[PDB]
């Protein structure tokens, strides 16, 4: 009973990833989601960018081919639920 | 007719204020957009009263019916959060507001 | 703590409406950008001071202190039906007995 | 009053870089609109707007040799008539 939910990678590309989610219903529906993506090894910080809360998709570009990444989608506050994190290799 | 645009101006802010209690710091979509819509409509209808009716009369009517409505829409939607000395303090604040506007 | 940013939001709204009178129909850039900022801050300061103070309580205090600060700023350095400052002190009296 | 002093700085057969004295610190407007068209009138005119803080604007996509009439309007006309000039590329 938390949000968001069902973080999946729709389209893939050696230099870009298209992801989505099924957040929830109208009573949850927030104003902005912040999404973080970085390398799986962990020898660097983590990139971040926000997106309005009426959209459920997000396009990430400028990725390196062959490397495994970790993608996480957050909420404005930790009250809506624990964030969802996934992995994907380009 | 023009003494009704104020009645729509107060109520629109009444809803926008209680919806602000649901906005969760403007972090929740739908209550965040709701207060903006209601405040925009109240401005536009007040923009039609500031021609026929004056200032203090149209404002004291707002402050009177508004404080009597958004306070009543505070128990029906949750009950209470905190209470302190007197409700009569609110009554004499309104009495203090009324003796500088009308008088 | 609910009173500092309630009164600070009353200043932002007062400055917002007085500056709306200075600028024209949002045409003069510097004053119009100013008015936009203080009503955006007031909307965010009132929303944050509403979770503690009941809805009807913060209504009168703002309306009172506002016109108190409006009429205080009016006679302050702008222009000058004044029965007396008895009405200002009457707003002060009620704001006190709802306060801490 | 505003705008004031409309003149063309740089001039290329197919472009005109115009400028103006918008005003002084606090009396800036929010936007100006620029109207450049043929000095005759065989066709309508072209028009664009520029933010209030900017004091220059480039006009591209012109025909060489034709004389144009460039006019800059304030947001309203309650602070001065719009200044209009002429130039031949
Ligand atoms: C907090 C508060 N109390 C009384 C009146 C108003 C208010 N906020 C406003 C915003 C726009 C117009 C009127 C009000």
């Amino acid at each position: 009973s938390s949000v968001p939910t069902k973080l999946e990678v729709v389209a893939a590309t050696p230099t870009s990833l298209l992801i989505s989610w099924d957040a929830g219903h109208w009573w949850e529906w927030v104003t902005y989601y912040r999404i973080t993506y970085g390398e799986t090894g962990g020898n660097s910080p983590v990139q971040e960018f926000t997106v309005p809360g009426y959209s459920s998709t997000a396009t990430i570009s400028g990725l390196k081919p062959g490397v495994d990444y970790t993608i996480t989608v957050y909420a404005p506050t930790s009250d809506y639920g624990s964030p969802i994190s996934i992995n994907y290799r380009t | 007719n023009p003494y009704i645009y104020l009645g729509g101006a107060i109520l629109a802010e009444v809803i926008g204020t209680t919806l602000m209690k649901f906005s969760n710091g403007f972090t929740r979509l739908i209550p965040s957009m709701g207060t903006i819509i209601c405040y925009c409509a109240s401005f536009w209808l007040l923009a039609q009263t500031l021609a026929y009716i004056p200032t203090g009369i149209a404002y004291a009517i707002w402050s009177g019916v508004g404080i009597v409505l958004i306070s009543l829409l505070s128990w029906g939607f949750f009950g209470q959060r905190l209470d302190l000395p007197a409700i009569i303090g609110m009554m004499l604040i309104c009495a203090g507001v009324l003796i500088i506007n009308l008088l």
